[PDB]
């Protein structure tokens, strides 16, 4: 959220 | 009507919500403060002459850090029954939030009064902080003390501050704390029980999205920034309820969550509301806290607006002073800082 | 007053600013659009059935691929002389960037006409963007046909795809761009001609601060993020100048640099404003410039909103379109996407 | 400090 991609995913 | 705290010092009873293990707790359950028999008398807004400036705990100058770790120590020092000792100060979270007390001054004696999952959460922690930062000045003779805070908003200050590490010889130590946790020392923001395994630069994104959901995505008024209206008469909001305000429900709960020892019975220390304060690391978290009220306000958004209903305004809460005292203090006024004589060091 | 562009098929003159080696310069300074005999006449908001989807160029379909490989090819079978060419668009830039044109239409027929550096930065890249998406979907028949963006404030979107990679059989290929970075493929949105040596994930994070640093914490405001107040007879303001918005002066500026070809006299082409756009990938970069001014505004901060000042709204600029008659554009008009009927792919 |  705000200017990053779903940051909080540890399986990105 | 508002929620009104009775005479603590006479209406209290053990803690027994929110703690599901009772049997194998690693903290007492009796967090009733001392009773002296005091009258409980009304606040007075404070005459300091000069501002607490609270700290960045991982930028806290030598003598800042020193006085800190003074008050800690002498708060360790001093036996428990006196309400300004470090387990009396921890009992006060206990008291207020696994049901201590009792709706009885607003005719429900029946309802136990609960201070989080609600919009009693910023305000309360405040009066909390205040008399508590108040109280360790007061032990090591400095009028102008001021709490750290532990700045998980800024990179820097996501690792937890080495002044909290060590071992029983610091003050500032406490045992039960997530090992694995520590060793990681970046806070997970957006913790819900399961380790990412991240990159410690993707955590660090990971957190700075977290505030920005807490403080304006998700907290867009007071409602939903605050928590959900609880008067005189409702019942305890449980954990994890959807009306619980952003801030709370998000990277306030994540670091108790992270911080506490899962290997304990129930996560303590910080890891339940019950043990959370006999971790010195719980009231400096809890500055920054408080500080994400201020933010918030200071983002000049629509909705970003104080609470102007009166069963909100009027709810009270009572504390012990650094005199000893019994005081009664109202949530309207802790809304100003200026007027309460502290604020932080930005950057 | 509002910077107005004259007619600019009767009043322009070879690019000879901002060139520091006029010499040696591989591209042609002589920028002038074609004359067809066309009067200009004034934009219409387009009547598409449906909203053109701009694609994240490390995550296109097959078809989205093909199609922008068709569209870039076809561009360049166009004799350079037909104002749809490749050539013809990538002179815009620098006749617009490198003093093609002068402020004659406002009364100062001595100063020069510049986009960059200021306010206008982001409405003619918008517009210029705007056409050059039609003009393409027109030469294949691809009536919703959409440009891909370079999203690389995300990690996977970082490193520059491989549609612009190969040799010349493919359209989308530069032989003009800094072949060590080429070999890198991780862009850093923080280069300033000195390469990093810096591990992949530690770029990955350098870029996502960077993201951070444009959008949030210098972006605060209009001024901050579009750049100063610049109106007919002002001055062309200098590359690097403190006024500069942040998007511009960083991220951006960044790219083109890293780009752009070191071993080249003016480090053509991404490396200057007059040969920037003979590299495909100019326009790919530059629509997620387009997606950051969306991205700011969608975060609802303090401060993220448009400008209204008269003397910007009202500022205009001449292009040709897909059907080679000139339009006059106004920065008011391209404030609202749906009104464009483009949008941006998004997670 | 990731950009050095
Ligand atoms: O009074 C003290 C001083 C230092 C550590 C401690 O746990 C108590
Ligand atoms: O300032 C930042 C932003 C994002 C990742 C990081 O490691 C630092
Ligand atoms: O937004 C993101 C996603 C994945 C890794 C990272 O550092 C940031
Ligand atoms: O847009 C809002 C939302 C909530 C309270 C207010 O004063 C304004
Ligand atoms: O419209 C604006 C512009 C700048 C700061 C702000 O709070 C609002
Ligand atoms: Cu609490
Ligand atoms: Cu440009």
């Amino acid at each position: 959220d705000g200017v990053f991609t779903t940051p909080c995913d540890p399986e990105y | 009507a508002p929620i009104t705290a009775p005479d603590i010092t006479s209406i209290c009873k053990d803690a027994s919500s929110g703690i599901g293990n009772q049997e194998g707790a690693i903290r007492t359950r009796k967090c009733c403060p001392p009773s002296l028999g005091k009258k409980i008398k009304d606040f007075q807004f404070p005459n300091d002459k000069k501002v607490r400036m609270r700290w960045p705990a991982h930028k806290g100058t030598k003598k800042q850090v020193d006085d800190y770790r003074r008050a800690i120590a002498a708060m360790r020092a001093l036996p428990d029954d006196d309400p300004r000792s470090f387990v009396s100060q921890a009992k006060i979270h206990c008291a207020y939030c696994n049901g201590g007390y009792t709706q009885v001054d607003s005719g429900f004696p029946d309802i136990d009064i609960q201070i989080h999952n609600s919009w009693l959460f910023f305000p309360f922690h405040r009066w909390y902080l205040y008399f508590y930062e108040r109280i360790l000045g007061s032990l090591i003779d400095e009028p102008n003390f001021a709490l750290p805070y532990w700045k998980w908003d800024e990179p820097k200050g996501m690792p937890i501050s080495n002044i909290f590490l060590g071992d029983a010889s610091n003050p500032l130590y406490d045992q039960y704390r997530d090992a694995n946790h520590i060793e990681d020392r970046i806070v997970d923001l957006d913790y819900d029980g399961k380790d990412k395994d991240i990159p410690d630069q993707q955590q660090v994104a990971c957190n700075l999205s977290t505030v920005y959901r807490d403080l304006v995505r998700n907290g867009v008024d007071p409602t939903s920034f605050f928590g959900g209206k609880y008067v005189a008469g409702d019942s305890p909001v449980a954990n994890g309820d959807p009306s619980v305000g952003s801030v709370e429900a998000g990277s306030h709960t994540a670091v108790h969550r992270w911080v506490g020892d899962p290997t304990q019975p129930n996560n303590e220390d910080m890891g339940n509301f019950y043990s959370a304060g006999y971790d010195p690391v719980f009231y400096i978290h809890h500055a920054n806290v408080d500080r994400m009220w201020k933010l918030w306000k200071e983002l000049r958004l629509p909705g970003h607006v104080d609470i102007t209903d009166p069963d909100w305004l009027n709810a009270s809460y009572v504390f012990y002073d650094e005199n000893k005292d019994l005081v009664r203090v109202y949530n309207k006024d802790c809304v100003n800082l200026d007027k309460l004589k502290y604020n932080f060091i930005e950057n």
